[PDB]
C-alpha cells in the first residue's frame, strides 16, 4: 500500500510460495499461438481481443 | 552449376536459405560452361575456355 502513492512506479510487494521453484497459484497459464501467417501484430489485435 | 546458399531471408516469420544457382536451362550439356566469363583484374570478361 504504502508504495501505492508514487509517481509513474508500479512498485509491488508479496511473499513468495512454499517451494519457490514449482506450480505456483491454483492460477491459469495460457500460450496464444501464431499457427500460420499473422504477424507480431495480427498476434497482437489477436491477443487483445481475448 | 554446383548451388551455393548464401545466407538466411525471411518467409512469413520462419527463417528460411536463400541460394544463389544457374537457370536450369545455362547448365544442362558441357557446351553451356561456355557462357560463364569471369572478370579478371583489368576489368576484360574472360571465359573459362581460356
Amino acid at each position: 500500500r504504502a508504495f501505492s502513492q508514487i509517481k509513474d512506479a508500479m512498485v509491488f510487494a508479496f511473499n513468495l510460495p512454499a517451494i519457490v521453484e514449482l506450480g505456483t497459484a491454483t492460477g491459469f497459464d495460457f500460450e496464444l499461438i501464431d499457427q500460420a501467417g499473422l504477424g507480431h501484430e495480427k498476434l497482437t489485435q489477436a491477443r487483445n481481443q481475448l | 552449376w554446383g548451388g551455393s546458399y548464401v545466407n538466411d531471408f525471411i518467409d512469413r516469420g520462419r527463417v528460411k536459405k536463400v541460394y544463389v544457382m544457374s537457370e536450369a536451362k545455362y547448365r544442362m550439356l558441357p557446351d553451356d560452361i561456355g557462357d560463364w566469363y569471369v572478370r579478371a583484374a583489368d576489368g576484360q570478361m574472360v571465359p573459362f575456355s581460356a
